[PDB]
């Protein structure tokens, strides 16, 4: 069986009610990414920082926040393929896991979880953050998670899919080349072509819940 | 690899 390797971003879990980052702007949730998303935005201001995400990881648990059908096939695709699939996400929702994935890589971290700043120590953490406690969750400037099993995985890939990602944030948006150069057949999902969908060998454009379990369902029969 | 960075500065 093929070595695959996925790697999602927001928007696979925009239908599932987590609004995106609107390119139009620089914003997100109508706040300023520099404001609420760098180191330097989280010592000028963190109860406002510290507020924003205690709000994002509220509304990541409203009852109206569900897995679609998009994280439904990649939790088929994992039990399929056992080991020889990997899932890293941008993401910072629990929707991978909720489908039922597992040995998710969040490469920027998690929503539900919190940091210790004077350790390195990750706490499980749902409820709001109050009164130095930080949210678990890569910013800006700061080194993404889990990077040396990533690499390892691309150079091991048959298979490289990027779904619901836009191709701005490196090193994510590298891991296409990365792949390439190793060997992977590579696959963009996308509502739309992103900043380095020319990088890609295969293409399929639509919503998430429709193009995944379509592209899925292809694979897993074409190994049988 | 490198820190979380955004394609433009
Ligand atoms: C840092 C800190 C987070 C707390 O990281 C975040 C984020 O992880 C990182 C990368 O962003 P990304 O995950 O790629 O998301 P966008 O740049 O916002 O691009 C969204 C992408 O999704 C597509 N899309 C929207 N709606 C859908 C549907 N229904 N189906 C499929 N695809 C969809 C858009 O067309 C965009 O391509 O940056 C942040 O700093």
């Amino acid at each position: 069986k093929p070595r695959v390797l996925v790697l999602t971003g927001a928007g696979i879990s925009a239908e599932s009610g987590i609004r995106t980052f609107r390119a139009a702007d620089g914003l997100w949730e109508e706040h300023r990414v520099e404001d609420v998303g760098t180191p330097e935005g989280f010592d000028r201001d963190p109860e406002l920082v510290q507020a924003f995400y205690n709000a994002r990881r509220r509304q990541l648990q409203q009852p109206e926040i569900q897995p679609n059908a998009a994280h439904l096939a990649l939790a088929k695709l994992q039990d399929a393929l056992g080991d020889r699939f990997l899932l890293v996400t941008q993401n910072c929702d629990n929707l991978h896991e909720r489908a039922g994935n597992t040995n998710v890589i969040h490469m920027h971290g998690e929503l539900l979880k919190v940091r210790c700043s004077q350790s390195g120590q990750a706490l499980d953490w749902t409820g709001d953050v109050t009164p130095p406690l930080r949210p678990h969750v890569v910013w800006f400037g700061e080194m993404p998670l889990g990077m040396d099993e990533i690499y390892m995985a691309l150079s091991m890939a048959d298979i490289f899919i990027a779904i619901g990602t836009s191709g701005h944030v490196y090193p994510a948006a590298g891991f296409v080349h990365e792949a390439k150069l190793h060997g992977a057949h590579t696959v963009e999902l996308n509502l739309e072509p992103s900043q380095v969908g020319n990088e890609f060998a295969e293409k399929y454009y639509g919503p998430a819940s429709q193009v995944v379990p379509e592209f899925v369902e292809k694979l897993l029969k074409g190994l049988k | 690899g490198g820190a979380k960075r955004h394609r433009k500065i």
